[PDB]
């Protein structure tokens, strides 16, 4: 799959880097495991936000495209989109007016942490949608 | 082809008729939650003069929509400017759309596609993006319904609304609606071809309905887009600065407003953070990390630093950023700090947030610290409110006098705002010092408590103070005046020096304290180490532009390069030895030395020499000048000039004789100043009818047979050439002899 | 010759008589502090029988001699096993003496002559000091009144008490009173010449009127000059024990009793210390260094220091030294201490010594413990009395409570004995690891405090462990097991690993965290570097005792030594060229390479091997061996064995024919086992008459000659020799051959 | 004077002691001062005692006999048994008792620092007398 592209993908990166050969090992091992995909990936992109060298960080981005942020935040706009007007209350259908023009901000300012805050606070909103 | 600003729609479509005066939408176009709206409302509702949209566009429940060309069938470029989710158009949710049919677009200058959910609307898997949009990575369509020029199938927005594609040759520039090229300043059409003044999008900038390269102030440069005159730049600054000639929104980093030009600053910018809440706790180097550069504030701030040893450098970096606070600060708890100074330019606690009680400033608990500020040379000063010190006595009021002194709060405290006892309530003073280059007397006098018997010792630190920007104990003397000599100095080393008593802790009459003086102090110069890099490099013949590099070791301030050299006398193993074999085997390699004070050059011409001859090199660094001087060991080198193709020479032709028997006796002359020196003599020679014959000649073989001679002649006229050979090489035959055998 | 102990006379001459049983006095004489006495009680006393002193003489005070020949005519030695001031003696403002006249003092073992000041005292000057005193240099001699022998003055104590000459040949041993000299084990003075048990005094040992150079026990040896039985030592010992067989007032370090004979003891020894009023406190290593060594005590003792970093390794190298205290240990303002574990053997507060209000404990202002005690095995009791604790919240009562039990204090104790916390309040634990040599993976779960929002992760502190005598943070996870991995560790190397969770502190009753666990865990071992000193030392021609050292890099547990090596077929170019120019040209210099897992031997020796053939020898050191086997890539050498000078041979004699115009071709065969190979002959040849001359056949000379082919030789009877040349050098030449030409 | 011959005899210590050519330079230091040889004499032995590395201690030997601490113990005998019994007060007298069996005993300990306190209670108790 795609992931598995990524994971052949990164054995060309490590063998332009260290750091992607040690992912490489971390995946062989997690492959051992055999679990969640998904999460042992997640995981692996907060050890990168721990690490974060700028190497780290080109990495990161390499497997984890921050554009990949931008579309989730898409979703969870439409999400939102849904919500303001349809929403099951008008104190959610308020906090996502606030969260719109939110939004409409970090996009102009499009800054990849203040995106993340949006989107998590957008999802706990969403929560009380579903 | 005129612009307007670009908003949002929310369930109110009347303000879109707005857009007939406008051919340009500096903006975007958001549409969106139109339960209001019908077909009637979208079906030919048509503003044609609408030609770009400068951000994006924007479609969800927007009932009634039939052709995306309704509304703007000129509709051509969009610039992108700002894209939401970095794309172009939301079409996502109307069952009235049956197709986009737009037969104006050309280009999209950034983002990609996307629509979804719209039932009806087809004709969107025929659309070839390729060429369109500048970004394609995903031109998101799913769960819609989905002649012309055709790329692999036939592509177009409808069988009739044809896909605009113009030649190749047009590049984005764009082309005509007849499919005519556009000039290279425009971009996606132009109301005739080839012309910048018709464009209807501009690469560079529109100008006044034209394109143009640059924008003429007070015409500035807009946002890579268009011009705007001066006054409607004041008129954004106002409701936008001059930089590169373009008003931007905001002069980039390193620059300050000029009245609306954005001359550079400093280099910092005097940021106006007001603070979240006001405030800020800081207790870890997290924080003020985070909020570094906040040159300027609005607000107070609280302290609980966790500092305990010699770590501070982490931490000044982030602090200090401005020379006042207008509200208070507060700190309390911190940790054992010994510094309250590190914070660069702060000076007046406005305290216009007044602390609880009216405070202004605060310090509890903080029974840490041993040094605050050096108002000796720093104003403090403090407007208003009470200000707490309490339980911080560590150091007691001996300080806080000029604390509260020269912020002029008097008036505005009480002891209850103030109070293990490390307060000298006493300085002892330095009394004598005699300097070696490394090694310094001190000397000073029995002083004593009146209780004598409190007094331990002395303390001393000290530490190199090659500049100012900014460590052994001792005992008691006797009843008498002690002293001290250290070694670990070097020469000509500033050292800043400073004692404080080693005393008996007097419990509940703990003495409060002997300090002492402070003194920075350079030792003694002396001889330098020997200057490196010596390379006596050869310009010419009788140039050599030697060069060094200074010593390891300077040991004091440098005055000269005491250069000396000599020319030396060439080895007598090559006057002794003889190379005479076919295959020549030809070798290889009182006294006042010529001098110089050569100063402030690491190198020299040497004059005067001789090509290719040995010299003996001497250069004493010197950090003195006078008839004795701190002169180190001096560099040297055995150094050769280059050679020259003339000293191994030999004038004329071979000077001879001959003898009836066929033999024949040669002699040559040599120059005086040869390479180095001629170690031997090739020579040749031939009668004519036969073929040249070699033979070689040295210095030991010249004496014996004055040159050369030759034995068993063939009879007849005879040749000779004879070249001398140094130990730079060979240089020019003899001029050719001739001659009778 | 008598013996009596060392005794004063002081204050009181009534103790002089008791001197006539008395000739050797076993410590010294002390002879003053009475103004009383005249010369009416020393100008007639006399003791003959006195002999020698140990120790010292002294007058001064005690008003009245006259002379001291009279009162020890036969005073001889003085052995000075310590001395008055190093003084043997001290004749002081004298003015009774008219002359010490002892005509019988020949030696003092140590010490040297003060008197001064003694009025009437004649014949100072004149005394042969120099053959007496064995330290004459430091004699005080001044302000005195001052036939026989004259030494440069005559020498005496009187014109008639002449210096008491003995020979040079007597030394110290001493001649008796006729001048004759005594026993080597004799010193000063013999009643009869050259007998031991004639001795006076004597120079190893008194033993029953005898001198012996070593005690028989139960007369052990008694301080150098004398032999005591044990029953005596014992009586000593009882108001003294045997070492070296020599009964010593007390054995030397690292000495124990063993009922009287010194059997060593652990090295350090029980030294009960009655401190200062059994008591003392400490605040810096200088006192505890003074106090070293007492492994026992009598007091207690107070403690206050200091600390700022990880830098306590100062400390208990002086501490620990007993089980228990008699007393109590008062510990306050020690702010920064992280244990009270710094203290080896201590196991019990007796608290004896009890702190007011019948307490034994004390502790206040000491916020900083990461540790206190081995309590998993530091069984540390307590006895009597109560006990303190406050102002030590840092560390909460969950351990207090661990203290009280095993100090079994619980029925001593109340909570009014106790007090920023850092309690972790609950455990933290690890999901799973993994390892590498250098990375290893960890895992935990997705812990939440019940405010989970007051989590901030986790700080991992670790270390390499390889024994147990005795660093990075983390974020919160969410909803799950978090993990770790890091880079650079070394293979097979063990790391002791624990973590410790990063949270707000909330001042309310603060969420202290969940402390994780303790984990010693060793990475994995890998190929491990090169063997280094590789040595192939030839014991014998085919015999190589090769030799290496192990590795920069072990890398695991290992294993064995997979050596390789190889026969090198000699190179092609000594195969190929001639090298037969006089002043010899002679050069110098599947596939299964038989191999060995050498264990346990860092050298080899190697069989079947050829004399100074080319050997390319490799060892894959390993720490693995039976499967894949981790391996550094193999050391190397290309091994040449050690030649010999017999496979250069030529067998048999030299094969040849001759032809008549004097021309003899000459074959021969070489050893088909040479030094690498063999390159060239040398043939020497000779003729009756004549002297053999010598010509060199090359391979392709031995080739295109079969051999040589001598040419023009001398007619008559001739004789031919040939010795071939290989690689090492020159072997047998062949049996001599003969022919006519 | 041994003053000189000490400097003299210095001066091979130096040449086989950098630290004993560092006292040369303090010698001449004093030179320039001229004052109280005894003065910086001793100052300079406070200051071995400072510095106190076994080559100080036994520099300081060298030049400080120590002996000589001997030297002046039987000078303040002399001092102590004068005052025992010619001392003017019955308090000093018991003080010199006390004082004449810390000389033995220190005798047989032999430490100079044990001694030299006794000698500065001697110095004290004929101060006393005298």
């Amino acid at each position: 799959s795609k992931l598995e592209e990524i994971e052949e993908l990164l054995k060309e990166l490590s063998k332009t880097n260290p750091l992607a050969k040690d992912i490489l090992w971390v995946i062989e091992v997690r492959t051992e495991d055999g679990h969640d995909p998904k999460s042992e990936l997640v995981f692996i992109r907060q050890y990168l936000k721990t690490l974060n060298t700028p190497e780290a960080r080109e990495i990161l981005k390499i497997v984890a495209p921050g554009s990949e942020v931008k579309k989730e935040a898409f979703k969870a706009f439409m999400d939102l989109m849904d919500a303001l007007f349809l929403a099951k209350d008008p104190e959610i259908k308020k906090k996502a007016e606030e969260l719109i023009k939110k939004l409409e901000e970090a996009d102009e300012k499009n800054n990849e942490e203040e995106l993340k805050k949006v989107v998590e606070e957008a999802k706990k909103v969403y929560k009380s949608v579903k | 082809g005129e612009v307007c600003p670009g908003m949002d729609i929310r369930n109110n479509l009347t303000r879109l008729h707005e857009l007939e005066n406008c051919s340009v939408i500096e903006g975007h176009l958001q549409i969106l939650l139109m339960f209001k709206t019908r077909p009637e409302d979208f079906r030919d509702l048509s503003f044609p003069k609408l030609i770009m949209i400068t951000d994006y566009l924007l479609l969800f429940r927007v009932y009634g929509l039939e052709s995306l060309k309704d509304l703007f069938p000129n509709l051509t470029v969009i610039r992108g400017s700002r894209l939401f989710f970095n794309y172009a158009l939301v079409i996502f949710e109307m069952v009235h759309l049956k197709e986009l049919g737009l037969y104006n677009l050309m280009n999209i200058t950034r983002g990609s596609v996307r629509i979804e959910k719209n039932n009806e609307l087809c004709y969107l898997a025929t659309i070839d993006w390729s060429r369109i949009l500048d970004s394609v990575e995903d031109n998101y369509i799913v769960l819609n319904k989905d002649n012309c020029p055709a790329t692999v199938v036939e592509r177009c927005w409808t069988h009739s609304h044809c896909q605009k594609v113009c030649p190749t040759i047009c590049k984005s520039h764009g082309c005509t609606a007849e499919g005519l090229c556009c000039h290279s300043e425009c971009l996606g059409n132009c109301s005739q071809p080839d012309d910048p003044t018709k464009c209807v999008a501009c690469r560079n900038f529109y100008l006044d309905g034209r394109c143009v390269e640059t924008c003429p102030p007070p015409y500035y440069h807009f946002q890579d887009w268009r011009c705007v005159n001066f006054s409607f730049c004041q008129d954004l600054h106002h409701k936008y600065v001059i930089h590169n000639n373009k008003c931007i929104p905001e002069c980039p980093s390193g620059y300050t407003m000029n009245s609306l030009l954005c001359t550079p600053c400093l280099g910092p910018c005097p940021k106006v953070c007001h603070l979240l809440e006001g405030e800020k706790t800081i207790d870890s180097v997290t924080s003020a990390q985070e909020l570094r550069g906040c040159t300027v504030i609005n607000g107070s701030l609280i302290i609980n630093i966790r500092g305990g040893n010699n770590l501070a450098a982490e931490l000044e970096a982030n602090l200090g950023l401005i020379e006042e606070i207008s509200g208070y600060l507060k700190i309390r708890r911190s940790y054992a700090l010994v510094s309250l100074s590190f914070f660069r330019k702060l000076r007046l606690i406005r305290g216009e947030t007044l602390e609880i009680g009216n405070y202004s400033f605060y310090a509890l608990d903080n029974q840490n610290l041993r040094q605050l500020w050096d108002w000796s040379k720093h104003n403090l000063t403090i407007t208003q409110g009470k200000l707490f010190f309490h339980y911080n006595p560590k150091l007691c009021l001996s300080e806080i006098h000029k604390m509260e002194e020269v912020s002029g709060t008097k008036g505005r405290q009480e002891r209850n705002d103030i109070a293990q006892a490390s307060c000298e309530n006493e300085l002892l003073k330095f009394s004598y010092i005699r300097t070696s280059f490394d090694k310094i007397l001190l000397r000073w006098e029995p002083y004593w408590p009146p209780d004598f018997r409190d007094l331990l010792g002395f303390m001393l630190f000290y530490k190199e103070a090659p500049y100012q920007n900014v460590v052994v104990d001792i005992d008691p003397p006797l009843r008498n005046h002690p002293g001290w000599l250290m070694r670990g100095l070097k020469p000509w080393t500033q050292y800043a020096i400073f004692v404080k008593t080693l005393v008996t802790f007097s419990d509940e009459r703990r003495t409060y304290g002997a300090k002492s003086d402070i003194i920075y102090v350079q030792t003694d110069a002396t001889n330098p180490s020997v200057p490196l890099d010596p390379i006596s490099v050869s310009n010419s013949s009788s140039q050599i532009i030697l060069k060094w590099k200074p010593p390891s070791d300077p040991n004091g301030n440098i005055t000269h390069y005491l250069v000396f050299w000599e020319r030396q006398a060439e080895d007598s193993e090559l006057f002794e030895l003889d190379y005479c074999l076919k295959g020549l085997k030809l070798p290889s390699r009182e006294e006042h030395r010529p001098f110089e004070k050569v100063v402030n050059k690491e190198s020299l011409v040497i004059s005067g020499l001789r090509h290719f001859t040995g010299y003996r090199i001497e250069l004493q660094a010197c950090n003195q000048d006078t008839p004795e001087e701190r002169c180190s060991v001096a560099a040297y080198v055995s150094a050769r000039t280059m050679p020259e193709a003339k000293a191994d020479d030999i004038v004329g032709p071979v000077t001879h004789e001959i003898f009836e028997n066929n033999v024949v006796h040669l002699m040559w002359q040599e120059p005086k100043e040869p390479n180095g020196l001629i170690v031997l003599y090739e020579v040749s020679y031939r009668r004519y009818g036969d073929e040249e014959l070699h033979l070689c000649v040295s210095r030991k073989h010249f004496a014996l047979e004055r040159g050369c001679r030759l034995r068993g002649l063939s009879p007849g006229n005879y040749s000779v050439r004879i070249r001398a050979t140094s130990l730079a090489g060979n240089g020019s035959w003899t001029e050719p002899t001739y001659f009778y055998v």
